RNA sequence: AGGGCUACACACGUGCUACAAUGGCGCAUACAAAGAGAAGCGACCUCGCGAGAGCAAGCGGACCUCAUAAAGUGCGUCGUAGUCCGGAUUGGAGUCUGCAACUCGACUCCAUGAAGUCGGAAUCGCUAGUAAUCGUGGAUCAGAAUGCCACGGUGAAUACGU
């Protein structure tokens, strides 16, 4: 895609100056973004699974496998086991395509949002962006009329702190918390 | 990458440098500081008194009384 | 019967004259269409609280003879039962049995 | 000849015939006919498709039903989300313009329910 | 259909209470029974405790509610749910 | 001062208006009676999209107004599909009486648009200006009429038999 040859050329030097790091590589990048869309239920019915597939398709076209829980003893609702999430991982060129549409067209889609606490970053500076709804990039038959199906946008990083996690999408101007 | 299953790239890979020329790149107030009502709050915006057409006649500064005239 | 409906009838006439006389056309002059780009000022229409009891909207009167509630007739100062009672003994002028 | 199809009534006089394209009651349809060079009293079957075109362009300015009914959905929802008495009466379906509750409840409030006597 | 016709309203009754309350930013619930009266710019960030015929309900004023009456937020009537009528006597 | 009977879950009573085409729709077209109008209505007036509006001479009602009486009349149009009947709901604007019009107020109007295809049990008035059906006015009356009360349009089956 266009994005990453440009993030290399522009943002990696910005970050390199701004943090006074000792290597060009000490600066964070975006590593594969897995998603969830932890939808739940529809164990025989798969209609609410079909509506979750047509929402994921907008952003990343690959087939939902629909993951099931491996032991079934947890605190979630059990009835015949349960299916929950999808993945529909953004990876490589697909990920590089995604990271330019996020902020620029995905927030203008969103009108009601409760995510993006600054305290919640942990570990790697890994995060999952609770957008409350489908962030629809242009698609055929996304529309079948439904509700809810906001998704975890589960970002992963070669960033190894919380602030180096928060330095993704910073050459996009978004109002992130301190 | 599972290449084939991916939908088209027409405005996706294109212009990762784009303006606010027709629509914003990030929105203000979508994180809800107040709940959105989809109403405009009238009499804060707009008038406590309506447009004045119909019955437009030069004003009389002295009292008149409907049973009081004969 | 009640003294409250007689007390009302007496209270309205000094207060009709006191609040209302200055206020007569004042609803039309300061508020309605006659206020086309003239008046329309809250500070001259906050004054219609005073005429509230003295209003055309509270001249429901009921009987003058008895003070008796409900079913009133302005043309007698009476009600159904009490008209008929005065009419039986011929106390009302012009009143006769109807036939046609 | 049908303005747009699906529901236009075939061979009806022209003022009544357009009350199935929506955004166009009797009044709006009277101005549309006069404007297009249509007499009120021809039946719609008398028109060639190029008269339908001329007529239709004057139909097309007005509000479409899909937008009409979204405004009225969002109007009732805007009040219902505030909890003003307007909004409170919408929730249940009960009258907002002062109408009775006391009888003839089947079209709004649904099937008969037990009442001890 | 109904309106508020043509005149300008601020309520005389809300004016003295508001005038002293706005100077403080905010103060103790203003005891109002005058629920026929509409909400206005002057009243924003105050708390009007609204007689409903039985008792006062505190109504918080804020910019989205100036299009409304005090009596609109404050209830009157009771709606009786409809699962079953009360049948029986109690001993 | 604010709330309430007219609440609402339904059942039950009554009347209106309807389910049709005897009609509705468009464009043109007609004649009333009787009365009411000093909280009231009101010429002329200017404003208004019809209605209306505010102003005001004025009124005593065979003068002026409510009032544009409606059904009915003319031509073309429509066939049981909730329609070409019925228009409730509801969104919005223009107008009104009043501190105040949200639940419990009025008038006009634009758009879309549900119940109802003459109702089992139930259920009444009627012998002829009657029953039926249409409009109008009035007592009450700030602002509310489907009610009630009187008036005028068009106006029926049969009364063998007990």
């Amino acid at each position: 895609a266009k994005l990453h040859d440009y993030y290399k050329d522009e943002v990696v030097k910005k970050l390199m100056t701004e943090f006074n790091y000792n290597s060009v590589m000490q600066v964070p990048r975006v590593e594969k973004i897995t998603l969830n869309m932890g939808v739940g239920e529809a164990i025989a019915d798969k209609k609410l699974l079909d509506n979750a597939a047509a929402d994921l398709a907008a952003i990343s076209g690959q087939k939902p496998l629909i993951t099931k829980a491996r032991k079934s003893v947890a605190g979630f609702k059990i009835r015949q086991g349960y299916p929950i999430g999808c993945k529909v991982t953004l990876r490589g060129e697909r990920m590089w395509e995604f990271f330019e549409r996020l902020i620029t067209i995905a927030v203008p889609r969103i009108r009601d949002f409760r995510g993006l606490s600054a305290k919640s970053f942990d570990g790697r500076g890994n995060y999952s962006m609770g957008v409350r709804e489908q962030i629809i990039f242009p698609e055929i038959d996304y529309d079948k009329v439904d509700r809810v199906r906001g998704l975890d946008i589960t970002i992963t990083t070669t960033a190894k702190s919380d602030e180096e996690g928060r330095a993704l999408l910073a050459a996009f101007d978004f109002p992130f918390r301190k | 990458m599972k290449k084939d299953i991916h939908p088209k790239y027409e405005e996706i890979t294109a212009s990762c440098s784009c303006g606010n020329v027709m629509k914003i790149r990030s929105t203000v107030g979508h994180d809800l500081n107040l709940d959105v009502c989809s109403k405009c709050h009238p009499f804060f915006t707009g008038k406590q008194r309506d447009v004045a057409t119909g019955g437009r006649v030069d004003r009389f500064n002295k009292r008149f009384n409907i049973p009081g005239s004969k | 019967a009640k003294q409250s409906m007689k007390a009302r009838e007496v209270k309205r006439v000094a207060l009709a004259d006191k609040y209302f006389a200055k206020r007569a056309e004042l609803k039309a002059i300061i508020s309605d269409v006659n206020a086309s780009d003239e008046d329309r000022w809250n500070a001259v229409l906050k004054l219609q609280t005073l005429p509230r009891d003295s209003s055309p909207s509270r001249q429901r009167n009921r009987c003058r003879q008895t003070g008796r509630p409900h079913g009133f007739l302005r043309k007698f100062g009476l009600s159904r039962i009490k008209v008929r009672e005065a009419a039986m003994r011929g106390e009302i002028p012009g009143l006769k049995k109807a036939s046609w | 000849a049908r303005i747009a199809g699906i529901n236009i009534p075939d061979h009806k006089h022209a003022v009544i015939a357009l009350t199935s394209i929506y955004g166009v009651g009797k009044t709006r349809s009277k101005a549309i006919l006069a404007a297009a060079g249509i007499a009120e009293d021809v039946k719609i079957s008398e028109l060639s498709e190029g008269q339908i075109d001329t007529l239709r362009d004057e139909v097309a300015k007005f509000v479409v039903e899909g937008d009409l009914r979204r405004e009225i959905s969002m109007s009732i929802k805007r009040l219902m989300d505030l909890g003003c008495y307007r909004g409170l009466r919408h929730r249940r379906g009960l009258p907002v313009r002062g109408q009775r509750t006391k009888t003839n409840a089947r079209t709004r409030k649904g099937p008969r329910k037990p009442i001890k006597k | 259909p109904r309106s508020l016709k043509k005149g300008p309203f601020i309520d005389l009754h809300l004016l003295k209470k508001v005038e002293k309350a706005v100077e403080s930013g905010d103060k103790k619930p203003l005891r109002t029974w005058s629920r026929r009266s509409t909400i206005f710019p002057n009243m924003i960030g105050l708390t009007i405790a609204v007689h409903n015929g039985r008792q006062h309900v505190p109504v918080f004023v804020t910019d989205e509610m100036v299009g409304h009456k005090l009596g609109e937020f404050a209830p009157t009537r009771t709606y009786r749910g409809h699962a079953a009528d009360k049948k029986a006597k109690k001993k």
